[PDB]
RNA sequence: AGCACAGUCUUAACGAUGGAUGUCUUGGUUCCUACAGCGAUGAAGGCCGCAGCAAAAUGCGAUACGCAAUGAAAAUUGCAGUGACUGAAUCAUCAGAAUGCUGAAUGUAAACUACACCAAUUCCCUGGGAAUAGUGGUACUCCUACAGAAA
RNA sequence: UUUGUUUUGUAGCAAUAGUAAUUCGUAAUUAUCCGAAGUGGUAAGGACUAUCCUUGAAAAAAGGAGGGAACGGCUUUGUGCUUUGCUACUCUUAAUACUUGUAUG
RNA sequence: UUGUGUUGAAGCGAAAUACGUGAGUUUUCGUGGAACAUCUCCCUAGUGCAGAUCUUGGUGGAAGUAGCAACUAUUCAAAUGAGAACUUUGAAGACUGAAGUGGAGAAGGGUUUCUUGUCAACUGUGAUUGAACAAGAGUUAGCCGCUCCUAAGGGAUAGCUGAAAAGUGUUUAAAGGGGUCCCCGUCUCAAAAGGGAAACAGGUUGAUAUUCCUGUGCCAAUAGUAUUAUGAGUUAGAUGGUAACAUAUAUAUAAAUGAACUCCUUUACAUAGGCUUUACACUCGGGGUGCGUUUUCUUUGCACUUUACCU
RNA sequence: UAAAGCUAAAUAUAUGUAGGAGACCGAUAGCAAACAAGUACCGUGAGGGAAAGAUGAAAUAGUACUCAGGAAUGAGCAAU
RNA sequence: GAUGUUAGGAGGGCAAAUCCGCCGAAUUUAAGCAUAUAAUUAAGCGGAAGAAAAGAAAAUAACUAUGAUUCCUUUAGUAACGGCGAGUGAACAAGGACCAGCUCAAACGGUUAAUCCUUCGUUUGGUGCAAACCUUUCGACGGAAUUGUCGUU
């Protein structure tokens, strides 16, 4: 016989993900001392649609603490967060919808 | 259909697969993958194969000009020392 | 086409120049002639 | 119609002047050549070979004028060193190839191979 | 590396080979006074321009360049209103 | 000026078409003999050029169907023109000079004659005049020295 | 210095270029060039509405900003700093002319 | 071994009161114009053709036959020429017909372009024609494109595998710039329809034109000093408006400071639907400039009147 | 006397070059190529790949002249 | 170690008939075919020379013994291997061509690293018209080397 359709998928020629318009990988903030010992609040500037997935993404701006500057993080938005709210990430973050907390 | 298997589709034959291949000069330089089908120009080697004595013989050494080795020939008989000249009259 | 590369145009000119007949004085003492419509120079 | 030795030694500046103007004269011929006249055509071969004859000496002339600056000095430029084949250049010199360690040197030197005769 | 021979870079004696005598080379001089000459393929605009103000005292409004199918370059030169381009035919021929 | 029927077939003589046969052979083939590599000092190969008239092949490289030198030794010739009356016309040899763009190609590129950086470079006379948008160097790996920085 | 009423202009190029009719050595002057509108064929723009379990590129390049390192001169003291007298001043656009390669393409 | 050849060898065509039984052999005539035998005996082999849908080449009957059938369609006169249904000119009849055998178009072609000459072959009839043949000539850009940017992606670097060839491309970047130590940071290629410095009109050639010429512009670039001016702001920087808003008309409306560091915006984006504006397109009647049926009617049928880039 | 190393001769050479030969082939043969042959030409490409020698001693004897034809050509009382 | 637009150098590619490593078939034969054979071949990858490779016994022999390697004659289609089928297949001695043998690894210089290389200068004389080349040696400088070069076998 010949190589079957499911077998040809791992080669990844035409079966690679159509990702031309994707906005970026949805990742939480990288672990930092500030996140390990308390809240750091980032402002969700905008809520975008990532073409691949059905879940909208949140463009959260965090003001970096090691240098002057802001940092953009793309986080999967929970249902209820809105543009302009402040989202607390860390051990001492209050337990509210959208906040990033240790489990 | 109308641009069928033969004559109809032969009308779509515009735009080329190969070009001049500055190393060989043959119209065998693949343009999409940028590699000569005759010698594999981007690779350092010459891309010969022992299963084609015709292909080996039509581009072996001596089929060209031999600008240097032809002059270097007929010198081992003379055994002249470099920089030497014949004695003046 | 109207737009072409320098090497291609130079080769076209050389192939045009190589298409003239043998000089009369030389003949008084050629086989590789192409027609643009008959045989394509493959460039 | 200039020949070898009448321009073999003449002053280099005058050489350059005459060479510069003779090519302008060649183009002056070319005016009429492109025009309806071709009556001067056969001497261009002689002028062209005189150019090579003058220049096979002029390049050699600049050659002495520049090599007498850098003569010898053990660190000859790339062109000035010997142009043997690459294998011959990279080969061991005869002295290095016949180099002989002190042990077998004192062997042979004191105790040579030498002729004889059998009756 | 020390080169002993003199440079093979092409001066005007080697860039510019001859002018044209084509009817097109004459008609524009006759009508609106634009001039035609011919040169080597490796020359450039200002390499050619150097001849016109190097061998001759004639103003160059511009030099225009063209690459012929025969392996040479055709150059065009112009003048300004200071100099008439009529004696530039009688003197040159 | 007169006569044959036509066609088809057969025979002979002479022709047409064709290129067999024979005879030629600056070619091939096989064997024997001898020498043997070339290349970053830029090879093989590929392009582009070079002749008064010059397409191919052959030869050559901006000195471009050939320069210099050496031996023989005076034509080149299709026309032109150039040559002694032997460094001159042509052969042969070929050591000197020169050897375009590429190509291992090696500054980055390449269906680009595109783009860099560093010495602005090179020529004239033996310190003063010019050419100029115009020369060389700069791959990767490795070896021997050297260097100033480091834990 | 404002508002209204009258005269010039095919709003400013612009007619003189282009085009056009009758004469006229074989070269010219001639005169017009006007009021307006009507259909929506094609393009583009604008403000909108709707659709998506489809949300419909990037970079070169350019701009704006927050911030406040540095901001008036001549000469004079000691060591970029206090200081003594006078205060005319500084930039933006266009260049003018000498100097580096020749300073456009 | 021993012969024939320019006083004509080999070969070839026709033949012979020739010999053999036969493969053949030997002669004659013609042609041929240079070599040829040996049967005296032997040695040797790529040594004998009617076939193999045999190989190569040449040539037949078919046969002056099939056929020269899409695209409605040609006609009269003249010129050239040896020669004209298919070359040119004039008249007519028609066609393409707004989605064109029309202008510009890319890919592909490569001189087929232009002028002159020309007809050996080709132009499946003719041919004086021609995209054929021959000799010359012709392609002009700061503004049109490439060149620059990045995309789908390609190559390569470090590594890591593999005998290598090759595979993959940060899998422990000690990897180029900025400002004045720090910050940032794989390289390179990939679009002549994506992004993008800046041009229009008129004219000109046998053949090029937003490239040449005339005029008028536009964009990018431009090293150190002494003169000028303009405008501003000043002895380190304005204006009003209850407001939105706006704010410098010198040749040009330039003239309201600014580092490191950072944050935005432009580039920069789908589809459908209608509404609207403007330019272009077309059209309408009476004004300025020409042709016509009219045995019969006519203010009669119709026809020629513009304005780029630049504010 | 292993787990280190070097070494010339006799040996082989369908390659390149240069010589010399042959009970070899004699232009459908012999190399594909006696010649402008790995050429013309075909295929996008890897590749495929021909045909084609002979006047004469001398063209430094290659057809002068005439006639008929537009010319090609033909004919001759003409010519190598 | 990193880094050098530091000084001096090497490798890359072409070419293969002979030669040296790797990798590696199948057609075929067996009248089928699977081990076997084709074949340790063809194709593929890499590396040298005028030759290469092998080569100075951890070798044969069993004799009255030979003495590096290679090649020729032979051993020999033999010993042996093998659906013991098809097929495959050496070695020793013997006769010849040729015939050269050697050095690293430990000891001692430790009353003197005694060794090696780089660079820069002088000169011992010379064949060559020349260009260049063969010889020449006082050195000095800078290194390498004691984690071991040479003297010593």
């Amino acid at each position: 016989g010949r190589v079957i359709r499911g077998q040809r998928k791992g080669r990844g020629s035409i079966f690679k993900s159509h990702n031309h318009h994707r906005k970026g990988a949805a990742k939480l903030r990288h672990l930092d001392y500030c996140e390990k010992k308390g809240y750091i609040k980032g402002l969700v500037k905008d809520i975008i649609h990532d073409p691949g997935r059905g879940a909208p993404l949140a463009k959260v701006i965090f003001k970096r603490t090691e240098k002057y500057g802001k940092k953009e993080e793309l986080i999967i938005a929970s249902e209820g967060m809105f543009t302009g709210q402040y989202i607390s990430c860390g051990t001492k973050a209050p337990l509210s919808v959208g906040n990033i907390l240790p489990i | 259909g109308k641009a069928g298997k033969g004559t109809g589709s032969f009308g779509k034959r515009n735009g080329k697969t190969h070009f001049l291949c500055l190393r060989c000069g043959k119209r065998s330089y693949h343009l999409q993958k940028k590699k000569c089908a005759s010698c594999g120009y981007p690779s350092a080697k010459k891309r010969r194969f022992n299963w084609s004595v015709k292909a080996k013989r039509r581009n072996t050494t001596g089929t060209g000009r031999c600008r240097y080795i032809k002059t270097l020939r007929r010198k081992l008989k003379n055994k002249f020392t470099e920089g030497s000249t014949p004695k003046p009259k | 086409g109207s737009i072409k590369r320098f090497r291609l145009k130079q080769r076209l000119g050389k192939c045009r120049r190589q298409n003239r007949p043998v000089p009369h004085w030389y003949r008084l003492k050629n086989t590789k002639r192409r027609h643009w419509r008959r045989t394509k120079l493959g460039l | 119609n200039v020949k070898a030795y009448e321009l073999r030694t003449l002053k280099k500046k005058e050489l350059l002047d005459k060479l510069d103007e003779l090519k302008k004269e060649l183009s002056g011929l070319r005016i009429s050549k492109a025009l309806g006249n071709s009556a001067k055509n056969s001497k261009i071969h002689g002028v062209r070979k005189n150019v090579a004859r003058v220049l096979t000496v002029y390049n050699q002339k600049r050659k002495m004028e520049l090599r007498q600056l850098y003569k010898n000095k053990k660190f000859k430029p790339y062109n000035l060193r010997k142009k043997l084949t690459k294998n011959k250049r990279l080969q061991l010199s005869p002295k290095q190839k016949a180099a002989m360690t002190l042990r077998q040197k004192k062997k042979v030197q004191n105790f040579p191979q030498r002729k004889y005769l059998v009756v | 590396i020390v080169k002993s021979c003199h440079s093979k870079t092409l001066d005007k004696y080697g860039l510019i080979k001859y002018p044209l005598t084509s009817e097109k080379a004459m008609k524009k001089i006759e009508e609106i006074n634009t001039l035609v000459f011919m040169c080597d393929k490796r020359a450039n605009k200002k390499n050619i321009k150097k001849s016109v103000k190097n061998l001759f005292g004639i103003e160059c409004d511009k030099v225009n360049v063209l690459n012929t199918l025969n392996g040479d370059k055709k150059a065009y030169v112009r003048l300004s209103g200071e100099h008439d381009a009529l004696e530039v035919a009688n003197k040159i021929g």
